[PDB]
């Protein structure tokens, strides 16, 4: 899921 | 000397947003103020470790061409290279310029802080090869982005769309190798090297893991996202 993560690429 | 122009633009911005981020100083000086005990250097080491990632992700994410990438390829090439591009730095800190201070230190809390003197020992060998290869920052930075942007992670859908991006930082970090070190060469070969052994480096990582304890204490939640667990 990497739900951490793809946050931090989307608006960090 | 060559190298042309769309390589030295590439390496000048590559270069610029490579020095950007930069650890926060709070995290930093961490380690020389504060002292020991293997459960505050197990938390300040993650606690840098989980900084690195941050950098890491912002590095990449103005990374030329990158946002042009499939959405959940970006994701692979992030958790793809977490590890490895972290193997990276911890070279880069290791060997080269001892600007007389904080990073002989940084050596000490990971020598225990819940670490098998069986893991640094290898690990520490490997960072000192790539010491041997006497390696800039430039060679660091482009090393970083072709990590980063490898074609053949697990996970990506469109593979060429990757290879577009990477061989141009390819063949900068090449004809930069016959610049700085032309003696040989082969340099660039044994540099490519370096990047097929890291890959069996995150293995044993991987592995560390799980019998990395430190009383009870547990790894920050992105941590645990990105090192797996
Ligand atoms: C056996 C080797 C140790 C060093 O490589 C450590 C990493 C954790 C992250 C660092 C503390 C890196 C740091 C985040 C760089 C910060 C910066 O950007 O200046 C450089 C040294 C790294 C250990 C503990 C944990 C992960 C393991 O695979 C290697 C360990």
């Amino acid at each position: 899921e990497n739900a951490l993560l793809r946050y931090l690429l989307d608006k960090d | 000397a060559e190298l042309t122009v769309d390589q030295q633009t590439l390496l000048d911005y590559i270069m610029d947003s490579y020095s950007k981020q930069r650890m926060p100083q709070e995290i930093t000086n961490k380690i020389l103020k504060e002292e020991f005990s293997a459960e505050e250097n197990f938390l300040i080491l993650t606690e840098m470790a989980t900084s690195h990632v941050q950098i890491l992700v912002e590095f990449t994410k103005r990374l030329p061409g990158f946002q042009t990438l499939d959405h959940e390829d970006q994701i692979a090439l992030l958790k793809g290279s977490a590890v490895e591009a972290m193997f990276l730095r911890s070279a880069e800190i290791f060997n080269k310029k001892l600007p007389a201070g904080h990073a002989d230190l940084l050596e000490e809390r990971i020598r225990k802080s819940g670490i098998s003197d069986e893991y640094i020992t290898p690990m520490f060998s490997f960072y000192k090869s790539v010491g041997e290869l006497k390696m800039t920052q430039e060679e660091y930075a482009l090393l970083t982005a072709i990590v980063i942007l490898s074609p053949d992670r697990q996970y990506i859908k469109d593979r060429e769309a990757v290879e577009k991006l990477q061989e141009p930082l390819l063949d900068v970090l090449q004809k930069l190798c016959k610049i700085y070190q032309p003696e040989n060469p082969q340099h660039f070969a044994c540099l490519l090297g370096r990047l097929t052994e890291l890959r069996t480096f995150n293995h044993h990582h991987a592995e560390m893991l799980m019998s990395w304890r430190v009383n009870d204490h547990k790894f920050t939640p992105l941590l645990c996202e990105i090192w797996d667990v």
